[PDB]
């Protein structure tokens, strides 16, 4: 957020419109990695095993 | 006796009353405790989120204002 | 009866149905339950894989539009 915020500040506006796709898509990336993701060594069940 | 008046507490404690709570609210609603799932807290917690949302808005609003300056009565 | 209407379910549940889901697809088409390997996730996977790259080279293009767009005449 804060290198959009630098960029909107700067003046570059490049982010404006349908650009902000890419730090959209980013910012989902990252929520799916933190959130789900997967179980660590005492979770030895998982669907290829189970 | 009888835990009258304003004693401290501890932590321990304070999540086994609001784990009583939750149960009891439950029972008011849905007539029984089996609780295969807590849907009281996933309720809850949504409503949380949509606070939190609406205050990060602010913060960037209020950013906003630093960037570019500007002014409205008030 | 049981297991009627819209009551709530778990995850545990999901995978279990799943697995049910794609054990019988199978047996209508090859007439043994051995499922000694999984093709049609494979498959399933395989048209995944197909999109995921479509979307990616479209990113790609777009990315081209702002590196060097037709508005640079002269």
């Amino acid at each position: 957020g804060g290198m959009v915020a630098m960029v909107f500040a700067s003046g570059s506006h490049v982010f404006g419109g349908i650009g902000s796709i890419f730090p959209l898509f980013m910012m989902v990336g990252i929520m799916m990695m933190m959130f789900r993701g997967m179980g660590g060594g005492q979770q030895q069940m998982s669907r290829p095993k189970l | 006796g009888s835990g009258y008046g304003l004693g401290l507490s501890t932590r321990t404690q304070v999540t086994g009353y609001q784990f009583l709570a939750r149960r009891t609210a439950m029972a008011l609603t849905r007539w029984r405790v089996r609780m295969e799932i807590e849907p009281g807290r996933r309720q809850t917690l949504a409503v949380v989120a949509s606070v939190s949302a609406a205050l990060v808005i602010c913060l960037g609003a209020l950013l906003w204002s630093f960037i570019s300056p500007s002014g409205q009565l008030n």
